């Protein structure tokens, strides 16, 4: 077949409850295999596969290097969060809810993905016979989803961009 | 009232394709990427550029090191076994489809590796070149990659579209269908 | 113009006192480094800080990534602490190390027993004049007429005997030159001992 | 125009 | 070696248009090398950096005016093709271990001076002055004074040697050598130094004192068509023996 060679590296900044609790997870890949890790919660490099052992031993012998990396939880991660808290984090896009014939609830064009959709027939939440497509990421910072009810009639949509819940109803 | 988020810096260099890629991800979406050849930062939404800056040659420099590292890993690994994870392809519309009302088709290629595919849009079985958009290779939770292809179109009951994706892990080019 | 704000510019410390240096950053730095350049000496590496504080003998260094500063503290100032101090750090949003503007530190010795005196020394037949044993409050001023030379003051340390002394040297070829009128250009201690 | 920070790639070797 | 960076030469004087090559030995095991040019205002000018033999970055000036290489198992080098007055500065070499780090360790640095005329170069006159007898009676201590005069440029390093051993305790050398003639340029320099030891030690005639001055001037390859001796790099000394009462 066709031989290929990949050197892949992801540096993950994890934010639990804003900049209160933050961990850095740097992951080195070779083709299909994760071989090296730097977990800020561990503070040293750790080999995932034998292939990554040399890098791990090499870098862990460098204190001033490790010292810098552990600090990247502040110098890189929280640094960036401060910036992104101005436009990305608070970004809100109001959903567009549509109903058409099984009854479909089409919730489209919204951000963030935090969304709740319920079906009310005669004012009670039909907590059965619900077929959902799940959350769908359009890849352009917009989401969409189809929540369906299998009965032979109004759906409600709650979202962080809505001061008051959005309701639609069918005849 | 708990703000819980993730920021990823994803970068790679690929052989034998001899291309590298550099980008930032926020909670599953691309923030930007850097055109390594052209040396310029490309913000996923144009509106982002009003808030942030990224020094482009920073990304160039990294890829150079990543290039070099690739050689080291190659000589290091006794046997590099070719293996592929085949993509899973999905076609759907960005918005609910209304006749005569302009829209976008999304070709969502997911869960694959290596980061190299051939993707082709098909109006009525014939390739389309106008109104097509593409996204760099996006990161996941795992070792696999993710990609988006977009097509702008006017809905009508006469036209039917297809997205055809070829990847080194597929026996037969995967073709995913969509019509009114 | 594209350097780090380092204060103070200059600093004079009495032997055994202390003070602090401070670098102010215009952005998040990835880590900070501190250097001292001696007298005709090389650049001496003092600290590497990525966070928190580090203390090395009579030196303590601090780095606050968020508050965008770093400080170097000198305590119990000694003679050898004299020199020029630099900070150097690279921004987290670039690839480039940038340096501080620098701090020139002069440490004045404690003269317990001042004995201001001027001696004349013969060639091992030229002759030179030596102002010595004065206290650090005395300033040595340059000789005027172009035929006499006077050097700035200097501190020597006989480590074996725990004794330090200030001293300045003057010399000339002109026949009107005597040690009595050598250091007339300067305001010398009133009780300066003049032999011969 | 606030400048985002990034992780710098380190050469692998010995 | 290490942990130390060896830059040679300590000083260097070249005529306008001549080549100025300077060398640097990075710390043992250190792949990262930087060249900085520091001016009179303590500003650090980036020139070029290497990772081993490969150049990661350099400026337009180093590309056009300088030539540098860091050969395997060989001293790193930076060479100016045609020196001009503007190239007079301190050139610093700093080595690192990890390209993604700070923790530079700087070398001693090479002081380069570029001048129009090399006929202005003079070696230093060295003279040692014996301790005053007044000081011995008054203080029970003995101060020797060394004077180096009439050298140019101000590129010298003074040392005191007692009985064949270099000493540092009780020594004081001027911070900056003074111009022998402040008015006029290309003026020759003067430098003083003192060595104080106890009176009883000076009065032992078996003790040998030597003032040694290293001058950094021309090299053997440089041409010299003047009557006076060729002002090359050389050691100039003056000494004195211990003296009883
Ligand atoms: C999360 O942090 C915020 C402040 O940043 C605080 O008000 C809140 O109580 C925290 N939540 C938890 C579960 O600790
Ligand atoms: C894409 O097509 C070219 C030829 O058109 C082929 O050589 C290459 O292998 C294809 N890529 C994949 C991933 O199959």
């Amino acid at each position: 077949s066709r031989p290929w060679f990949l050197e892949y590296c992801k540096s993950e900044c994890h934010f639990y409850n804003g900049t209160q609790r933050v961990r850095l997870l740097v992951r080195y890949f070779y083709n299909l295999e994760e071989n090296l890790r730097f977990d800020s919660d561990v503070g040293e490099f750790r080999a995932v596969t034998e292939l990554g052992r040399p890098d791990a031993e090499n870098w862990n012998s460098q204190p001033e290097f490790l010292e810098q990396k552990r600090a990247e939880v502040d110098t890189v991660c929280r640094h960036n969060y401060e910036i992104f808290d101005n436009f990305l984090v608070p970004r809100r896009v109001e959903p567009t809810v549509t109903v058409y014939p099984l009854l479909v609830c089409s919730v489209s064009d919204f951000y963030p993905g935090n969304i709740e959709v319920r079906w009310f027939r005669n004012g009670k939440e039909e907590k059965t016979g619900i077929v959902s497509t799940g959350l769908v990421r359009n890849g352009d910072w917009t989401f969409q989803t189809l929540v369906m009810l299998e009965t032979v009639y109004t759906c409600q949509v709650e979202h962080p961009s809505l001061t008051d819940p959005v309701t639609v109803e069918w005849k | 009232i708990k703000e819980e988020h993730t920021i990823i810096q994803a970068e790679f260099y690929l052989l034998p394709d001899k291309r590298g890629e550099f980008m930032f991800d926020f909670d599953g979406d691309e923030i930007f990427h850097v055109d390594i050849e052209k040396s310029e930062t490309i913000w996923r939404l144009e509106e982002f550029a009003k808030f942030a800056s990224f020094e482009a040659q920073g990304a160039l420099a990294n890829i150079a090191v990543d290039k070099a590292n690739l050689d080291v890993m190659k000589e290091r690994s006794n046997n590099t076994p070719d293996a592929n994870v085949a993509p899973e392809v999905t076609v759907l519309s960005r918005s609910p489809v209304n006749l005569g009302e302009p829209n976008i088709l999304i070709c969502f290629i997911d869960k694959f590796s290596p980061p190299v595919v051939n993707v082709t849009w098909l109006r009525n079985g014939r390739p389309v070149t106008e109104g097509v958009s593409e996204t760099v290779f996006l990161p996941r939770d795992d070792h696999l990659f993710r990609k988006f292809h977009y097509l702008t179109f006017l809905p009508s009951t006469d036209d039917f579209y297809d997205c055809e994706v070829d990847h080194w892990g597929l026996e037969e080019p995967l073709r995913k269908h969509w019509e009114f | 113009g594209d350097q780090v704000e380092q204060s103070p510019s200059a600093l004079s410390l009495h032997e055994g006192t202390g003070s602090a240096l401070r670098c102010n950053f215009t952005t998040t730095m990835r880590a900070v480094q501190w250097f001292r350049k001696n007298s005709r000496g090389s650049l001496i590496n003092l600290f590497y800080l990525a966070s928190g504080t580090k203390e090395n003998g009579r030196l303590k260094s601090a780095f606050d990534s968020k508050e965008r500063y770093s400080t170097l503290h000198i305590r119990d100032a000694q003679l050898e602490d004299s020199g020029t101090y630099f900070c150097a750090a690279e921004a987290s949003n670039t690839n480039k190390v940038v340096f501080g503007t620098g701090t020139r530190l002069q440490v004045l010795p404690n003269i317990q027993n001042p004995d201001p005196a001027v001696y004349q020394l013969r060639d091992s037949d030229k002759s030179v004049c030596l102002f010595t044993d004065f206290d650090s409050q005395t300033n040595v001023s340059q000789s005027k007429d172009s035929d006499v030379y006077i050097t700035d003051k200097c501190v020597l340390d006989m480590r074996s005997m725990d004794f330090k002394s200030n001293s300045a040297v003057a010399w000339s070829n002109k026949s009107d030159f005597a040690c009595a009128n050598a250091f007339n250009n300067s305001i010398i201690p009133e009780d300066t001992f003049f032999p011969s | 125009a606030d400048g985002l920070a990034y992780f710098r790639s380190s050469f692998k070797g010995g | 070696s290490g942990g130390k960076v060896i830059q040679t030469p300590r000083y260097l004087v070249k005529g306008q248009g001549q080549k100025a090559k300077m060398r640097c030995i990075p710390e043992k095991g250190h792949p990262v090398v930087f060249w900085y040019q520091q001016n009179k205002n303590n500003e650090f000018k980036f020139l070029i950096n290497f990772q081993n033999q490969e150049v990661l970055q350099q400026i337009d000036m180093t590309e056009k005016r300088f030539s540098a290489e860091c050969p395997s198992n060989s001293p790193c080098s930076l060479e100016i093709q045609s020196s001009e007055a503007g190239d007079s500065a301190l050139y610093l070499c700093a080595s690192s271990l990890n390209n993604a780090n700070s923790d530079y360790t700087f070398g001693s640095g090479t002081r380069l001076l570029v001048i129009e005329d090399l006929k202005n170069v003079f070696p230093p006159e060295v003279a040692v002055f014996e301790p005053s007898e007044a000081e011995i009676s008054h203080t029970q201590k003995a101060t020797l004074v060394c004077l180096a005069t009439g050298f140019y440029p101000d590129h010298v390093e003074l040392s005191w040697w007692v009985n064949g051993k270099e000493v540092h305790s009780g020594v004081c050398t001027d911070p900056q050598p003074l111009k022998e003639q402040p008015a006029l340029n290309d003026s020759r320099y003067a430098l003083s130094s003192r060595l104080r030891v106890s009176a009883t030690f000076w009065q032992n005639p078996r003790n040998h004192f030597r003032c040694q001055v290293q001058f950094y001037g021309l090299s053997e390859n440089d041409e010299w068509t003047q009557d006076r001796a060729k002002p090359v790099t050389q050691i100039v000394s003056a000494e004195a023996w211990g003296r009883a009462d």
